[PDB]
């Protein structure tokens, strides 16, 4: 075909600057790093009142501990997260310690870029992923998000948000958010951006939310909790 | 000849053409054109000889690889003829499945068999573009044991027949009318005669003649079965008497 | 280390019941060596022309007449490479049934199983097809068969067909001429004068080459009787 | 073994059977002039083996031997076959 | 999965060639619309072509995936008939499906194969030589905790829990017009359902209950697969019912 | 003894590392069998122009260690850097192939002692065909660990700092015993020296037993 | 190069589907006609060969119906060259279902199976799907008699008269005309085969030579595949001329 | 030499009208814009010169490499694109390691020449890997056979040699080495006689200053390729210089 | 176009047109400065982060305690040399147990990094290792560009306008092997100053150190942990 090996006189990859393009029609997820814990917010795409959201989660369970939220072309989230799934219960077996948020973003970051148009295997593709995944859960060495990009790089991140705009959902981040502070004001700041750059606004059943504190378990928020977290937006 | 026309995606791959021709057997060809080396080849009943040239770009050179004449087996020899970086490729593919006919034949093998071996490997690499074919020529020369002296010739393809006297190089047609005048007028085939034969045919086709340490002469004589090569020496022996001969 | 290159199909479906492509190597075996083959039924006999038209011609056993067994042979037309593969293949099958039934392989069965591998180069990419067309001969339930693989993978059954230069014109002269209940001397006489009427120039014994398939076993004539044949009839 | 210049079977062309054609020629007249008298055929043999060569080149530096040599087999009634004959070979 | 050019590059729009693509081949597949009752989940196709020299049972857009988890397809088009490549998608769903009761001997879930469905489709771009997928599929099935379900999924590779949902001749369209038809009444009455599927195919296609199939499936039987002939018995009813709610 | 599975032998193998140098001596008569089928061998090897090797136990099996041993050198060499080994890397590798080598049917007790100084780094290293690989002061193992290792491990304790002529004299000694008890050779050595930055080594050359013990 | 063409066999075309597997399609418009018919009692098969040549020999009496199995019948509609292929997979399938099975291989089993292979060419491994339709008889039972239909682009379909070669529509059609559901018997069936085959031709003129017809007929405990002669081709053509009286009236 | 950029080249299978590949001229192109890397073979062994560039006084033996020992006793003198001859000195490495474990004697030069010489052909042939950008010369001293020279070029041709150069000037070196007679020389007046040759045939266009690095599988080193003895080092240097002036 | 995606398609100077591509890819990627002396070997690289609240990417990864690696370019054709350079180590140091020289396993690199350079259709990596090792002969810092080519230098400054950082190197070359732990540092800091603008010096938050040794254990300092090997340098030496 038309090269996929295409590089600028710059020095990076023109396929790689495409990629970007794609999470921007996609879905729209925020990963803040607490002290208190990590809580995740995404976008569940309501359309219907009928579509139910106990039954049908996008924050998914890495391991009993870990959470990951998607964000950018949804089926490319799903083979990232297989892979890193199993990378993570294998761990568990042999160390006898849960996993850091940096430990699992790692593994998935080599897929990112290893692309031609020719001499491809699963390890290789013919194209670049273009999601952008947050990885936050709890660890010994405390709550940590780690944040994966398309270029697949891995950066520690006490604030990320990745969606309709990337850099946009950042800045309100940016504006809002500070560093060390009460679970209350961060599981607030992850939603307050997200209705803003979005076209969609804020609800129960429009976003979800599972909060991950240290000394606890993933647990995925009953209807009524998911509630009690949309009366401070 | 053609250049084909495609219908499939032919014009980089060796499927066919109307004409029926493989486009990378075709280049093939133009490889032979490109080593400069062609090859007379004459048949007897003493002896089978293939006479070629051998090439000098300086006189720092050592003859173990330089020479074009190989031992493909004991008493069965040949040589390559064309592209020298082809034919180097060809002869190593050869010689392990010569070596596997050894495993299992057990002894030294027939002129028939030899080439019929060569020709389905070969058949592999005209069927391919995966690979293309190794543009060199082959003509094996030895005693078959009951038959006689053969003289068989394969192309690059690995089209290969019986012939009374056979000619490979960078043009075949010219080299073999030459050859069939010699051919015609039948020499009594004996050492000094069959030897000689070769050696005035591809002189007088380049028609800038040679000395004999310049040609490399491989016999399979009744004397001895084994593949020899002459050297300097015997070679000598042949230039002197043809000078007096007629 | 590894190859690549062309793997994607090469051949495209032409409304005709064939490939563009294989219909092109029926030509290239139309500019092949003139083979013809007859069924005498009483044995069948093939022929073919011997030169690569070099006219330095020296057999013994270098022949494009091939036993593969004990009573199949095998004439063709077309390419050299293509064909030592199938002569190669032939031996290998012909034994494959020699093992089972104790008796080597029939006509047709011989003919299903070169076939397979001669559309499998079509279909694959890579690869191209063979530029032969086999005329294959066989003494099998009591009686004389002829067979034509054509360079496709097809297969048309003729008690009398020619191949090579004027193969087209060589068939309609077969389909009308066809004998049958011919002595053995007869069979070699009325196959050479249908290799005069399919090859040109000269024939002399170093130009033509025959073999016959009969209940005694395939074998290949001698270069001296072939001369006895052509010289004998009209 | 051979290391540097000439080989064993490669660069023994330029020099070695060109150089002794090359110097015959130059003995020449000495070895002629007791030819006439008598006892031509040791004397044109002697560059003759040379000649046996077979070389385009060789023929070029052949052309001056005979320019000496015609003079007194001309003259003769039996010297004159000899210098002939051996025209004929390089030509056959 | 051998090729020699990439399946799919890269775009600035963010889509996928071959997955849309794919979706149109899954419009051959004809529309397919599913509800979710209270104990009978219910799934209906478009077209069985009937001409009675044929059967019944091989043009199905309803396969069966195991015996407790049942498939119909479709997704956006209007292009020709074809059930062959939406078939393949079944071929692969359906040893996923039974990979899984292995695994878990309880009523398989359609979580799982909606999931492995979606990340089935990005692995066939990384292989040069695999043709991608773009599907829905409307996943109907029961879990271990006995409660109906109903899933679908996406060409986008994004599944979603729902008590109605309809693919084919336009996704959003044949959606859109069940959202109307849906009250809180129609999933817990077993009746109702059967209903919803029916005025919905009847739609797009002409004199349905010969072209419409659709099959119940309940939480302790397995698949049952109505025949035409009492299907159109509820056809007649039900449109005098679809005029009503337009 | 101590050897399972053995049909050419070396015997025995003396090693005992002193300050910058290794003095191993070996027998030349190499037995197959009881019988001494080469009366004068030479066991000592070149794994390098830097590194030496000697060894004891089966000679077949010793043969195999040398296949081994000069590839690794190879290895070195193959970057371009043009490096020596280190006794300790070599002789390391190979101990684990001799873990895997235990399970086939196929046993080694094999013997080698390592002395090199290369690159910057001194080791001493015995590598056994079970894999006790260690550094040492002396070692030998094998038919060398029955009777000779003891009373050169003996004198070893408490004085660690003998020296290669005090070492000398009783090699010459202990070899007498092997000619009388060992049915695998009578007599005749080679006395090789490894040092950091040459292998040396001089032919075998015959020795002779004295008698006294048909006194009482 | 390789990368600057197009022939779209894995790739999706702007069309939904691939080139080749609609290409396949048209060979087999203008290849020899396979039909079989449904019998109350068998099921039979009658094809054109792809032989339009005026002489042949009948080397191999199988170069269109190839008999698999003791229990199953094959024809080839489109080119003789990816049959001879499928041909070695039939009599393998075929027969190591029945070592297991000890039933009358179903007719449906066997197609889904075989138009998987089909169906894997095209999607992967950079090949064209053969360019035959196969048209499977047998009989298991829990169809009863069956005829199954075998296509390039994996599609399979259970009919009780199909026609697939040349001129489809017309043959379809002109079977169901003479031939409603479950109407005729075995041997006023084979007759109508015939008559067909006449019509429809790449070239005219029905003889013995271009066809060959093959019974499914259950005898005395045994299910029996026999690929008729000649000579009993022959008594079926003269009996052709009489069903086209029959068909009208 | 024949190539355009268009045609002929945009497969590494795709075989040329010409009867040689394109990318094999392309290849032999880079070997020639290079440095020159001398090895001559003498009576007694093998004396290799290969200059090593030198951009910074950082720089230690490693960087910018030329000379390799393919096996330990087989030296491997290579010119041209160096990123394809050091992964060709990596495979070569283990193709004469696995010979040594079976076959157990200091290999024959003769053998690697036409083995090593195919395997550059089958990159020329194969899609998955395109031909190599060196010449490269093989040298040995060994007992078994004596000293050895072979060059291999990129096209997949090998030749027998008493004494090559490669560089920016390969016909210059050839006709020099020819005018000195080896044949009355000894491995240790080589050494002097190779060193002047490679700074003269060098034209400076890419370099800034280099160094001479040489190596000897000859008498002072025993049949295994070590880089050259002090004393033999200084002999050679300083003809190296006279020679110029 | 397409004849410069071809990875079979050359210059007439019989260079590969995707091979200097993807040098320049390092180019365009932070510069990292890697020196050695007789104890130690330090690697220094420059950071970056996408926002104030967050920390910074180490720049510096973990391979081993012995021997460690920095990353200059793409992450993601980092990590799969990352996952070779780690299994190849690991190996060594089970089978052999020697703690691996530099100068043999960056050798094995160039073979990798090589064949995408070979292969049509596949493009080459474009990422820049400085590989900081030690071993018994005392510490190496070899250089693997996304070619064969690797280096062995006393110190070494790759990425942009890396020419300028090789003389404040140069200058101070000898004394490399001298000076402590903490000065090799310091002697980084000023060489990475020079790749940059000279409106701009260093700050503490886009320094990452590794540290390497026998004599230590590795360590990568990250943001805050970067402090006492910072203190002592020089504004932008010119």
């Amino acid at each position: 075909d038309r090269g996929v090996n295409t590089f600028s006189p710059e020095g990076r990859l023109f396929q790689v600057e495409y990629a970007i393009e794609g999470h921007k029609l996609g879905s729209t997820a925020i990963g803040i790093q607490t002290s208190e814990g990590v809580c995740l917010a995404v976008e569940k795409r309501i359309t219907s009142p009928l579509m139910e959201p106990s039954s049908i989660e996008k924050i998914v369970e890495i391991d009993a501990h870990i959470g990951c939220a998607m964000s950018g072309l949804i089926a490319d989230a799903k083979t990232l997260i297989d892979k890193a799934r199993v990378e993570t219960q294998n761990h568990w077996f042999t160390y006898n310690e849960t996993m850091t948020v940096e430990s699992v973003t790692q593994a998935v970051s080599n897929l990112a870029l290893q692309f031609g148009e020719e001499d491809a295997d699963p390890g290789a593709m013919s194209r670049p992923f273009g999601v952008a995944l947050l990885f936050g859960g709890v660890d010994e060495k405390g709550p940590q998000l780690f944040h994966m990009d398309p270029s697949g790089t891995f950066v520690q991140c006490d604030a990320r948000a990745i969606g309709s705009a990337s850099e946009g959902a950042q800045s309100s981040l940016q504006e809002v958010y500070h560093k060390s502070t009460t679970l209350k004001e961060a599981i607030k700041s992850s939603l307050i951006i997200l209705k803003q750059v979005m076209e969609e606004k804020l609800n129960a059943t429009n976003i979800e939310l599972a909060t991950v504190q240290p000394g606890q378990n993933f647990h995925m928020f009953t209807k009524e909790e998911l509630e009690e977290v949309i009366k401070d937006i | 000849m053609s250049r084909g026309s495609s219908a499939g995606f032919d014009r980089h791959i060796t499927i066919f053409s109307p004409e029926g021709r493989l486009y990378q057997v075709e280049y093939a060809f133009k490889a032979i054109n490109q080593g400069g080396l062609t090859s007379v080849a004459v048949r007897g009943k003493d002896c089978a000889v293939i006479v070629t040239q051998k090439k000098v770009p300086d006189k720092l050179l050592d003859s173990s690889t330089v020479t074009h004449l190989f031992k493909i087996t004991e008493n069965i020899g040949c040589v390559m003829t064309g592209m020298t970086a082809d034919s180097r490729s060809q002869v190593q593919r050869a010689r392990y499945e010569a070596a596997n006919w050894k495993y299992k034949y057990g002894y030294e093998i027939p002129v028939d068999m030899l080439c019929k071996r060569i020709a389905d490997i070969s058949q592999v690499y005209t069927q391919n573009a995966e690979m293309r074919p190794l543009g060199c020529c082959m003509i094996l020369i030895g005693i078959d044991e009951e038959q006689g002296p053969q003289v068989y010739k394969c192309d690059p393809a690995g089209y290969y027949c019986g012939f009374k006297a056979t000619a490979a190089g960078v043009k075949q047609t010219e080299s073999t009318s030459f050859l069939e005048k010699k051919v015609k007028k039948k020499f009594d085939w004996t050492f000094e005669q069959t030897v000689e034969t070769a050696i005035t045919c591809l002189s007088t086709v380049l028609s800038i003649d040679f000395k004999p340490s310049e040609i490399e002469v491989g016999v399979v004589t009744v004397e001895n079965p084994k593949f020899r090569i002459l050297t300097e020496a015997e070679i000598d022996a042949h230039l002197v008497a043809l000078a007096e001969r007629d | 280390m590894a190859e690549r290159g062309y793997s994607f199909s090469l051949t495209t479906f032409s409304p005709s019941g064939k490939l563009v492509q294989i219909e092109y190597a029926l030509a290239a075996v139309a500019g092949g060596a003139p083979s013809v083959g007859i069924k005498a039924a009483n044995g069948v006999v093939l022929a073919t022309e011997k030169k690569q038209k070099s006219i330095l011609y020296d057999e013994r056993s270098v022949h494009k007449v091939e036993p593969i067994t004990k009573h199949i042979g095998l004439v063709y037309s077309g390419m050299g490479p293509d064909y030592r593969v199938l002569v190669h293949r032939a031996r290998k099958l012909a034994q494959q049934y020699y093992l089972v039934y104790q008796e080597p392989i029939p006509t047709a069965q011989l003919v299903q199983r070169v076939a397979s591998v001669m559309q499998e180069y079509t279909q694959s990419g890579g690869v191209r097809p063979f530029g032969v067309s086999l005329l294959i001969c066989g003494w099998n339930e009591g009686r004389p068969y002829l067979f034509q693989s054509d360079p496709s993978g097809a297969y048309f059954a003729w008690k009398a067909t020619a191949m090579g230069k004027n193969y087209v014109n060589g068939k309609t002269f077969l389909e009308k001429r066809y004998n049958e209940d011919l002595e053995l001397e007869d069979a070699i006489h009325t196959a050479i004068l249908t290799l005069k009427e399919s090859f040109e120039g000269q024939m002399t014994e170093d130009n033509i080459e025959v073999g016959i398939c009969n209940e005694a076993g395939f074998r290949r004539l001698t270069p001296t009787e072939v001369r006895d044949y052509l010289a004998a009839i009209a | 073994m051979a290391d540097g210049g000439s080989e064993r079977a490669d660069g023994r062309i330029v020099k070695m059977e060109v150089d002794y054609s090359a110097t015959v020629d130059q003995r020449l007249p000495e070895c002629e002039k007791l030819a006439k008298e008598g006892r031509l055929q040791e004397v044109i043999e002697t560059l003759l083996s040379l000649e046996k060569q077979t070389r385009t080149a060789s023929d070029m530096v052949s052309t001056s031997r005979i320019l000496v040599a015609v003079v007194k087999m001309c003259y003769e009634a039996k010297e004159w076959d000899l210098l002939n004959e051996n025209i004929m070979l390089l030509s056959k | 999965m051998s090729y020699d050019r990439a399946i799919t590059v890269f775009s600035p729009d963010g889509h996928l060639f071959q997955v849309e693509y794919a979706q149109e081949a899954v419009k051959k597949g004809s529309t397919a619309v599913g509800v979710r009752g209270r104990d009978i989940v219910v799934l209906g196709v478009e077209k069985k072509s009937v001409a009675k020299l044929q059967d019944e049972r091989t043009v199905r857009k309803i396969c069966a995936l195991d015996d407790n988890v049942c498939m119909a397809f479709a997704v956006v088009a209007s292009v020709s008939g074809l059930t062959a490549d939406a078939r393949i998608v079944i071929n692969r769903a359906r040893v996923e499906c039974q990979s899984h009761r292995l695994t878990v001997g309880d009523p398989v879930t359609v979580e799982y194969i909606t999931r492995y469905i979606a990340s089935l489709k990005q692995r066939y771009t990384q292989s040069n030589g695999r043709r991608p997928f773009g599907i829905s599929a409307l996943i109907v099935g029961f879990d271990f905790d006995g409660t109906p379900r109903l899933y679908q999924t996406d060409p986008s590779g994004t599944y979603h829990a729902w008590k109605a949902n309809a693919i084919g001749r336009g996704a959003k369209s044949v959606r859109e017009f069940l959202e109307k038809n849906y009250t809180d009444d129609a999933i817990e009455t077993d009746d109702l359902t059967i209903k919803l599927v029916i005025k919905a195919l009847l739609e797009v296609v002409q004199s349905g209950g010969k072209n419409i199939e659709l099959a119940v499936m309940r939480r302790d039987q397995p698949l049952k697969i109505l025949s035409p002939e009492e299907i159109e018995k509820y056809v007649a009813e039900i449109e005098k019912e679809k005029e009503e709610n337009e | 003894t101590q050897n399972p599975m053995v049909t050419g032998t070396s015997v025995l193998g003396v090693k005992f590392d002193c300050g910058v140098v290794i003095a191993a001596d070996m027998l030349g008569s190499y037995g197959s069998l009881a019988r001494f089928r080469n009366i004068s061998r030479i066991m000592r090897v070149n794994d390098s122009t830097m590194l030496g090797a000697s060894g004891d136990y089966a000679d077949f099996q010793y043969l195999k260690q040398v296949l081994g041993q000069m590839v690794i050198d190879e290895e070195l060499f193959g970057d371009g850097h043009s490096y020596s080994p280190r006794a300790i890397h070599s002789w390391l590798t190979r101990a684990m192939y001799s873990r895997r080598s235990k399970m086939n049917p196929l046993w080694n007790t094999k013997v080698i002692g390592g002395y090199a100084g290369g690159e910057s780094f001194l080791g001493y290293v015995d590598m056994l065909g079970v894999a006790y690989e260690a550094p040492s002061l002396a070692t030998g193992y094998g038919a060398y660990l029955a009777q000779p290792l003891l009373r050169e491990v003996l004198e070893k304790q408490p004085v660690l700092s003998q020296t290669e002529a005090r070492e000398l004299v009783e090699r010459c000694m202990r070899v007498l015993y092997y000619r009388d008890a060992r049915s695998y050779n009578r007599f005749q050595v080679a006395t090789v020296t490894e040092k950091g930055v040459e292998i040396e080594g001089p032919l075998s050359a015959q020795t002779n037993w004295d008698i006294a013990h048909m006194i009482s | 190069m390789s990368r600057r063409y197009d022939s779209r066999t894995t790739i999706f075309s702007p069309e939904g589907r691939l080139y080749q597997v609609e290409y396949a399609m048209e060979a087999i418009g203008h290849a020899g006609t396979c039909l079989g018919i449904l019998a109350n009692d068998g099921v039979l098969l009658a094809a054109e060969r792809r032989n339009i040549h005026k002489l042949l020999d009948e080397v191999f009496f199988s170069e269109k119906i190839y008999k698999l199995n003791e229990d199953m019948a094959c024809s080839v509609a489109g080119i003789t060259s990816d049959a001879n292929v499928l041909t070695n997979e039939l009599r393998l399938i075929a027969q190591r279902y029945l070592l297991q099975y000890q039933e009358p291989i179903p007719c449906e089993q066997l197609v889904t199976a075989l138009c998987d292979i089909k169906q894997a060419y095209t999607q992967f491994g950079g090949k064209r799907p053969f360019g035959v339709s196969l048209l499977y008889i047998g009989w298991d039972k829990h169809y009863g008699f069956q005829l199954y239909q075998s296509d390039p682009s994996g599609n399979y379909g259970g009919w009780k008269a199909t026609c697939i070669g040349n001129n489809s529509a017309a043959a379809v059609s002109m079977l169901k005309q003479d031939y409603k559901e479950g109407e005729m018997t075995l041997k006023s069936a084979l007759a109508l085969a015939v008559k067909v085959l006449n019509k429809t031709m790449d070239v005219s003129k029905l003889s013995a030579e271009k066809v060959e017809i093959a019974t499914l007929t259950r005898e005395n405990g045994k299910t029996v595949i026999r690929v008729l002669k000649q000579k009993e081709v022959e008594q079926l053509i003269k009996k052709h001329e009489e069903e086209e009286a029959k068909a009208e009236r | 030499m024949s190539s355009i950029g268009t045609g002929y080249d945009l497969s590494a299978s795709t075989f040329s009208p010409d009867g040689r590949v394109f990318q094999v001229e392309y290849a032999m192109k880079a070997v020639e814009n290079s440095s020159t890397a001398i090895g001559i073979r003498c009576k007694d062994g093998v004396v290799f010169g290969v200059e090593k560039l030198v951009l910074s006084k950082l720089y230690e033996e490693g960087s910018n490499k030329r000379l390799f020992n393919v096996d330990r006793h087989v030296g491997m003198a290579v010119a041209g694109l160096l990123a394809d001859a050091r992964s060709l000195a990596d495979i070569a490495r283990e193709e004469a390691s696995n010979f040594r474990s079976n076959f157990g004697y200091n290999i024959p030069l003769k053998h690697l020449a036409d083995r090593v010489a195919m395997y550059v052909h089958a990159y020329t042939l194969y899609s998955a890997v395109r031909p190599f950008g060196c010449s490269f010369m093989l040298g040995s001293y060994s007992v078994n056979d004596g000293a050895q020279l072979y060059m291999i070029d990129p096209s997949g041709v090998s030749y027998g040699y008493w004494g090559c150069a490669i560089g920016k000037a390969r016909q210059a070196a050839k006709t020099e080495i020819e005018k000195l007679q080896m044949k009355e020389m000894t491995c240790r007046d080589v050494v002097k006689e190779v060193a002047k040759i490679i700074y003269i045939v060098h034209d400076e266009v890419k370099d800034k200053a280099f160094e001479l690095e040489l190596s000897w599988v000859g008498e002072l080193t025993k049949g295994r390729h070590e880089i050259v003895p002090k004393d033999v080092r200084e002999e050679a240097e300083k003809y190296a210089k006279e020679s110029l002036k | 176009n397409q004849y410069d995606n071809d990875v079979t398609v050359w210059s007439p100077q019989g260079r590969i047109h995707q091979i200097e591509y993807a040098m320049e890819a390092v180019k365009q990627g932070s510069a990292t400065v890697g020196l050695k002396s007789k104890t130690h070997a330090v690697l220094v690289a420059l950071k970056r982060a996408q926002s104030e609240l967050a920390a910074h990417q180490k720049k510096i990864l973990h391979v081993d305690n012995h021997i460690g690696i920095s990353i200059a370019g793409l992450t993601a054709d980092a990590r799969l040399l990352c996952n070779f350079m780690r299994q190849e180590c690991l190996d060594s140091r089970f089978v052999f147990d020697r703690p691996l020289p530099v100068s043999r396993l960056v050798s094995l690199i160039g073979s990798k990094t090589q064949i995408p350079t070979q292969r049509y259709g596949r493009r080459p990596y474009g990422v820049g290792l400085l590989i900081a090792g030690y071993d018994d002969m005392g510490p190496h810092v070899f250089q693997t560009c996304p070619s064969a080519n690797y280096f062995d230098c006393r110190a070494m400054s790759i990425g942009a306008r890396s020419q300028s950082a090789r003389t404040y190197l140069e200058r101070h070359m000898s004394e490399f092997m001298q000076c402590n732990l903490d000065e090799l540092v310091k002697h980084g800091l000023r060489a990475l100053r020079e790749t940059l603008p000279a409106e701009q010096d260093l700050t503490t938050k886009n320094v990452s150190i590794g540290i390497v040794g026998k004599d230590l254990e590795f360590t990568i300092y990250d943001d805050d942990d970067v402090s006492p090997f910072l203190d002592g340098l020089e504004e932008r030496p010119q």
